[PDB]
């Protein structure tokens, strides 16, 4: 898995 | 367009509630759509991820080597996990440009691979970018920018026409400073700034081996969903000497991989000017 | 006489104030040990295969410094603790400071020095030299970062870097004026014949943007040009030797050579 | 053939 290149994101 | 039973338009990628941005931020909003340059990089992507032999080697080698680099350096070492903020279409209608419009120099601060870079190039005689990957500079010298040191650019002796600073600002160390930076080497007559956040605003810095560092300055973006989040940017912008002048939401797309064709992040695109 | 093939000197053609200064090394144990290791890594069939599998796949992205750094192979040796205390002329309790190594690679030719010193930073270009030199918890410092810290060192180390680096004169004149002047010390090491680029992506290079002019026909005649070059910067040789600088082998050479002249510099 | 790491050098 390597997912978005920006990286993971958290929430609001 | 879209219509609200429009299928596959993926509404949520471009739609707010205009309602809940400041009256100041509705009157500057521009509505973006799925287009056909994001439909483009849509369907290469899914061609990408049906490559089985291309994606598992990724994986291999992201496997094998991501202790001694970055993801991103993995990434500019392979070629692989290309990004999407805007189609040509997209930048021209928020910039207010025609197709044909050009200027002297763009800088695109941590540039990446080059890959959203190059959208934009095409306006612009000289490119000058940023970056603090290895690999990416390689990327961004294959397609000829001229890569600036992250001390060097402000002391060049010239101003810049368009400054782009996209997905940077919750991935550097000094975000405020960046953007004063930004502010003091734009040519002020007709210089635009174009900026790009991932909101929810989350941000740290990367380094090797899947960790990372909190940033030495704080942004003040706050609100509990995205909308919220857009309201606070006037007022961190007008710190750094900066008006909105333009701004809408779209999808920041990746390439994907084995498991997904893409990924995505929520992004609100902002054009700047010099007040 | 010393008369072994990588430590010999033809003391005659050097100058008269070289002459003075020259001391003598040999094939001690330290280095044998580093070519008997290396040797070793060499028979290892199957990691020699791989670390050149790995090497063709990354070298049009990479330079060849920061693979050497990914894989942790091609590490180098330019001289045994017993030769760096006779060099310096100090005992091996010997303790001072601060270290600061300039272009410092994997830090493996660092930590031979590492224990005379409390404080040890470096500098580095490759990324994953910086892994390394971050493995081994030295401070890393950018490369226009460590002459403006407000702070001096005690010594500065710049082996083989003089004729890597886009300037060389530059260089010479910044260690000058961070050094520690009262004990303060440079170690610099340079391979003779003198042929200078800066690495690239992909075996690529480019020119530096100074000149040494260093000219000779051999070791010592180039060694005979050093002094005015190293005066232009403010140091004059307290003590230098000629030392083999090896390097890990491959599947092809239990290790490879090339030819180093080792100083000592006092500001003048 | 990896040669050495500090390059390849040429002669006097
Ligand atoms: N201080 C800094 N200067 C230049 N690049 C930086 C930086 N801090 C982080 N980066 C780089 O910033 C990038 C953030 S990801 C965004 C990439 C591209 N602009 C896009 O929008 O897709 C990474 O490539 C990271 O290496
Ligand atoms: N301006 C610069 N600042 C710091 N490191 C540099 C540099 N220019 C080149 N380098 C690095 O200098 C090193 C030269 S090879 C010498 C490495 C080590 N000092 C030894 O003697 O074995 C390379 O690792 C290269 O990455």
């Amino acid at each position: 898995h390597q997912g978005h290149s920006h990286g993971h994101q958290g929430g609001y | 367009h879209m219509a609200a039973g429009g299928r596959k338009e993926n509404h949520q990628w471009y739609v707010c509630n205009r309602e809940k941005l400041c009256e100041s931020l509705q009157a500057v909003f521009v509505q973006s759509y799925l287009d056909q340059g994001t439909q483009i990089f849509l369907n290469n992507s899914i061609e990408k991820s049906g490559w089985a032999a291309i994606q598992a080697y990724h994986s291999a080698v992201s496997s094998a080597f991501s202790l001694a680099m970055s993801r991103t350096s993995i990434n500019g070492l392979l070629g692989r996990g290309s990004m999407f903020v805007f189609s040509p279409d997209q930048f021209q209608r928020l910039l207010k440009i025609n197709p044909d419009w050009k200027t002297h120099r763009l800088l695109d601060l941590g540039a990446g691979d080059g890959e959203v870079t190059k959208i934009m190039s095409p306006h612009f005689e000289e490119i000058y970018a940023t970056e603090l990957s290895e690999t990416m500079i390689w990327q961004l010298q294959k397609k000829k920018y001229r890569v600036l040191g992250i001390n060097e650019w402000q002391n060049t002796g010239f101003q810049y026409d368009v400054i782009s600073c996209l997905n940077l600002l919750d991935r550097c160390d000094q975000p405020l400073t960046l953007l004063k930076d930004i502010r003091s080497v734009l040519e002020p007559t007709r210089g635009r700034v174009i900026l790009a956040l991932v909101l929810p605003f989350h941000p740290y810095v990367e380094n090797v081996g899947g960790k990372w560092e909190k940033p030495s300055e704080i942004l003040e973006i706050k609100g509990q969903n995205w909308e919220e989040q857009v309201n606070s940017l006037p007022e961190v912008f007008r710190k750094a000497g900066f008006v909105i002048e333009a701004f809408t939401r779209l999808p920041y797309l990746c390439e994907g991989d084995m498991y997904n064709d893409y990924y995505v992040l929520d992004d609100a695109v902002f054009v700047l000017k010099p007040v």
